[PDB]
């Protein structure tokens, strides 16, 4: 009754998305139509674990919470962290003193920074297309570079100066790309100093 | 000194090694003792807690020799020889500056362990059943 | 034959950069780069995986010339 994942492979017009599970539904070609319908998003990872979607995050330490940067501009994080270590020092004698004499005006900041916080300097955050769910795994996969280009940390490493020289500057691999040839499986790479001019197309190289 | 203890972005408590979530102060230490701590602790004694201390540094009589110490030991009345061991001067009490030599320590129980500096890289090997003696009865004890 | 052997990596080299370094070089399909998993630390080597032959053949060729960390990096064939 339930035919396996080759005859289902062969079926379906894509069978990219047809998995372990679908030979095993009530409906596989409705099913793995649906999986492979245009605008859905899939159903979450966690469907077959045995952790209840969160219980693996737990001895890892974490930073408590990063504030927006337009609300840290009001001077609110820093007086509220000297306030709070100043009521970390306070016994029960002074607790309960100053509940019936009371020092007010401990922050008193003012009213016309905060209104320009939250309506002139508000920041669009960095929202997501409708797509993108939410696995545990998710903030930590954060890998997700181009050849011509190399980033200052690489260049750090590497002892590669930036600059647009393009003879001085070039990557080590320079003499040898002279004398073998341009990249195999780039063909239209361009490289200064090689197929590019030296002082023009300073970017270390680019496709064109 | 518990280096298992872990408090949380919530003011909660954590082993690390058990990987287990505590409400309050009372029921992590309280989970130390368990069976799940204690496997994982030995996953991951009794003579040593018994060891008479008195402490006394005893009599050493070094002397260079060339083809040896020599100390004298007050009556230790068990089977067990004195023992000896090269140990480096990166672990100490104090940790000040300068560590970096060797020291050969001898030590049996009821009476104080004494070291030896070592200068030289090699010059001799300070191993127990190659090189040492222990002249029981008059109660020296050699290596060399 | 479409994988090299990278060597002489110090251990703190990550696996983006040595996706960024040899993606400068030829389109790497894949990378292992063999861990440690009880201390968490990098081996001293990795496999790039270049798409066909002779990307690799090329990239091993081409690949002698780079310190990283002041190492001298080793790529060969296997
Ligand atoms: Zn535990």
């Amino acid at each position: 009754n339930r035919f396996t994942v080759a005859e289902l492979k062969q079926l379906v017009a894509r069978p990219d998305v047809v998995e372990m599970h679908d030979v095993t539904a009530q409906d596989p070609k409705l099913l793995v139509h649906l999986k492979a319908t245009r605008n859905s998003v899939p159903v979450p990872r966690h469907w077959c674990f045995k952790r209840k979607y969160l219980q693996g995050k737990r001895g890892i330490e974490k930073p408590p919470f990063e504030l927006p940067d337009f609300i840290k501009r009001t001077g609110i994080q820093e007086m509220r962290e000297a306030l709070q270590e100043k009521e970390e020092q306070k016994t029960m004698k002074s607790k309960m003193r100053e509940k019936v004499r009371p020092k007010m005006g401990k922050i008193d900041i003012d009213y016309q920074k905060l209104h320009d916080a939250f309506f002139k300097w508000q920041t669009k955050p960095k929202l997501t297309i409708h797509g993108d769910l939410y696995y545990e795994g998710k903030e930590f996969e954060t890998r997700l570079k181009k050849p011509g280009d190399l980033s200052d940390e690489l260049r750090i490493s590497l002892g590669m100066p930036v600059g647009p020289n393009a003879h001085k500057v070039p990557p080590p691999w320079l003499i040898a790309m002279q004398r073998y040839g341009p990249p195999p499986s780039y063909p239209n790479l361009k490289i200064p100093g090689l197929n590019s001019p030296i002082p023009e197309s300073c970017s270390f190289g680019y496709h064109a | 000194k518990d280096p298992y203890f872990m408090k949380n972005h919530l003011g909660s408590y954590e082993c690390k090694l058990c990987l287990t979530l505590h409400n309050n102060e009372g029921s992590y230490l309280a989970h130390t003792q368990g069976k799940k701590h204690q496997t994982n602790l030995a996953r991951r004694v009794e003579v040593k807690k018994f060891v008479k201390i008195g402490r006394p540094g005893y009599k050493v009589t070094k002397q260079r020799d060339s083809e040896l110490f020599q100390i004298d030991y007050p009556e230790i009345a068990e089977g067990i020889m004195p023992r000896h061991r090269f140990m480096s001067a990166y672990e100490q009490r104090i940790e000040p500056p300068d560590r970096r030599w060797q020291y050969l320590l001898m030590a049996a129980e009821p009476y104080e362990t004494i070291a030896f500096k070592v200068p030289s890289r090699e010059i001799d090997k300070a191993e127990g059943k190659f090189w040492t003696h222990w002249n029981r009865e008059t109660k020296q004890f050699f290596l060399q | 034959d479409a994988t090299v052997y990278v060597g002489g990596l110090d251990e703190k080299v990550s696996e983006p950069l040595l996706w960024e370094l040899f993606l400068q070089a030829g389109p790497v399909v894949n990378t292992h780069m063999p861990k440690d998993r009880v201390t968490g630390q990098h081996q001293g080597y990795g496999f790039v995986e270049f798409l066909s032959e002779e990307d690799a053949d090329y990239a091993i060729k081409i690949m002698n010339m780079i310190k990283l960390y002041g190492k001298p990096i080793r790529v060969n064939k296997a």
